[PDB]
């Protein structure tokens, strides 16, 4: 068990508020990707 | 024959010089007008492409202070 | 004769010029032809 432990780093990692934190940026970029495409859309109309 | 076929091919061969006098004059004038809407083609054209830029350089800020925002 | 050269110089720059121009438009509007692709695969994104 210990030496399973021991070689794989992933596991130990694996063995809160990071993800939460993840999302948001994730979703700001997206939000914002969204904002400049419809301004692009927008302007590029013309 | 050659001679012959070369005689007679000669555009204004059969034609009076006045009337391309005013051909000519009519060519020059559409000429002037034809340049004129290449100005406002072109100016228009630039007038488009820094809308472009300016697209492009609003996007890019975008971007930048995004990416940096976290 | 002087006024036949006239003539054919008139024609050569006059269908060079013409030649030039049209070559502009259809840049110009493959270009703007891109961008519109471009603007739809964008939205598509979204």
């Amino acid at each position: 068990c210990k030496s399973l432990i021991s070689e794989n780093e992933d596991t130990k990692d694996l063995l809160p508020s990071e993800w939460q934190d993840i999302i948001h940026q994730r979703e700001q970029e997206l939000q914002i990707k969204r904002d400049v495409l419809d301004d692009l859309y927008r302007k590029l109309q013309r | 024959r050659q001679i012959n076929k070369l005689i007679d091919s000669l555009p204004g061969v059969d034609v009076s010089a006045e009337e391309q006098l005013r051909k000519i004059d009519m060519l020059q004038k559409k000429l002037v007008e034809v340049e004129d809407e290449k100005i406002e083609a072109i100016k228009k054209k630039e007038k488009l492409l820094r809308h472009v830029d300016s697209l492009i350089e609003d996007f890019v800020d975008g971007i930048a202070n995004s990416k940096k925002s976290t | 004769q002087s006024r036949e050269s006239l003539i054919m110089l008139l024609e050569e720059q006059l269908e060079y010029k013409r030649g030039e121009i049209r070559e502009i438009e259809q840049v110009c509007k493959q270009v703007h032809d891109k961008l519109t692709s471009i603007q739809d695969t964008l939205r598509t994104g979204s």
